């Protein structure tokens, strides 16, 4: 799944 | 909460491989990418690459293709980056970060062949106003860091302790203290320098010339 | 490969004033542009993602905008906790790349350096070297030139400079300058001078001593 900046703390 | 834990500092000799660690807690290690980022002293940030712990998918900045190798210990939720044949150009802070939101605190990597060397400590009295400044010069030590205090930490206001710089392959740093004219030399003022890597502590009392 | 330019490299602002920072990309990057704050001794911290999306917990005084190629981070009413380095980062094309950063520093009143010169420690001369030290303390703005003179002649080789970060309490900068010579060279001259040129005067601030 493509990395999305900030999706770890802040969701897709 | 999510934590990414990196050792503060690593020292490698030129040519010797170093492997930096990033231990992940607080979330599912296989659920997010792990990125590594290089930052040189005053300079910018460069992405080295990323690896996904689910399947080991990895994308590498081709600038680093012959320098960095990313691996994982899934059982301990640890990510690794190995730097091969390090040179002074690899001296830098290295951060792990998942999706550029949670960050480790970064590892300061130093590439040096310098040998552990205790500092020389020199007291700086004034030549020979309302206040007087004295200095303490710390020369020729390795590795960082030293801890410098004045009167064992009692004397903390009006102090400037300057970033260490390289004098050769060795470090030097200095500190000034400013006090009212009526307080020195009537009162003792001492520079204290601790260099734990050489298990050395040094006191120099500042004496009028 | 995509190059991001942050210009200028430093901005000075007074707390309460408003600011915008610039980031321009070498090619179009859609909305794949993020902003990071990095204080001294800290890792970077994501402030805005995907050009204008706000980050939970970040003060509402931060906002982003931009169009494909030119981007801006706006801070209305800078606060003391806002001073630090700001970076932009594109994630349109791998490798992801960062701009070089814009430092936000605290503007304050100009202040000339307080300058102190110190002859070598006599104990140091027994090592065969001789370090003359000049402290230039609590000045503003950060930019300063120090020149060493020996018996009136400028000396280039053997100077080591180190600068403190902006003072978190009075917003000043300080600097140390060490001129290291051999014992023999030190002893065969008699006038040592530390000259500081600063925005605060067209005349250098001079401190000097005579070896005896």
């Amino acid at each position: 799944k493509p990395i999305i900046i900030g999706s770890h703390a802040y969701g897709d | 909460q999510v934590q990414l834990q990196q050792p503060g500092a690593e020292l490698v000799r030129p040519g010797a491989s170093v492997k930096l660690s990033c231990k992940a807690s607080g979330y599912t290690f296989t659920s997010y990418w792990m990125n590594w980022v290089k930052q040189r002293p005053g300079q910018g940030l460069e992405c080295i690459g990323m690896i996904h712990p689910s399947d080991g998918e990895t994308r590498l900045n081709q600038k680093f293709k012959d320098k960095a190798t990313l691996t994982l210990d899934k059982s301990s939720s640890t990510a690794y980056m190995q730097l091969s044949s390090p040179t002074s150009e690899d001296s830098a802070v290295y951060y792990c970060t998942t999706h550029f939101d949670y960050w480790g605190q970064g590892t300061t990597l130093t590439v040096s062949s310098a040998k552990t060397t205790a500092p020389s400590v020199y007291p700086l009295a004034p030549v020979c106003g309302s206040s007087v400044t004295l200095g303490c010069l710390v020369k020729g030590y390795f590795p960082e860091p030293v801890t410098l205090t004045w009167n064992s930490g009692s004397l903390s206001s009006g102090v400037h302790t300057f970033p260490a710089v390289l004098q050769s392959d060795l470090y030097t740093l200095s500190s000034s203290v400013t006090v009212t004219s009526s307080t020195w030399p009537s009162q003792s003022i001492t520079c204290n320098v601790a260099h734990p890597a050489s298990s050395t502590k040094v006191d120099k009392k500042i004496e009028p010339r | 490969d995509i190059v991001l330019i942050q210009s200028p490299a430093t901005l000075s602002v007074t707390p309460g004033d408003s600011v915008s920072l610039s980031c321009r990309a070498s090619q179009r990057i859609s909305n794949n542009l993020h902003w990071y704050q990095q204080k001294s001794h800290e890792s970077p911290r994501l402030l805005i993602r995907y050009t204008s999306q706000s980050i939970s917990g970040i003060p509402s005084r931060f906002s982003g905008s931009g169009s494909g190629t030119d981007f801006t981070l706006s801070i209305n009413s800078v606060e003391t906790e806002d001073f630090g380095m700001y970076f932009c980062q594109q994630s349109n094309s791998w490798p992801f790349t960062f701009g070089s950063g814009t430092k936000l520093e605290m503007k304050r009143a100009d202040a000339a350096p307080t300058v102190s010169i110190f002859p070598p420690s006599s104990e140091q001369l027994t090592s065969g070297g001789a370090s003359v030290v000049c402290f230039l303390n609590n000045f503003y703005p950060k930019d300063i030139n120090v020149k060493w003179k020996i018996d009136g002649s400028e000396r280039q080789n053997g100077v080591l400079n180190s600068w403190t970060d902006q003072d978190s309490k009075d917003s000043t900068y300080s600097m140390s300058s060490t001129l290291t010579l051999t014992k023999d060279e030190y002893e065969r001259h008699n006038s040592y001078t530390c000259e500081a040129t600063h925005k605060t005067s067209t005349s250098p601030i001079v401190k000097s001593f005579n070896r005896n």
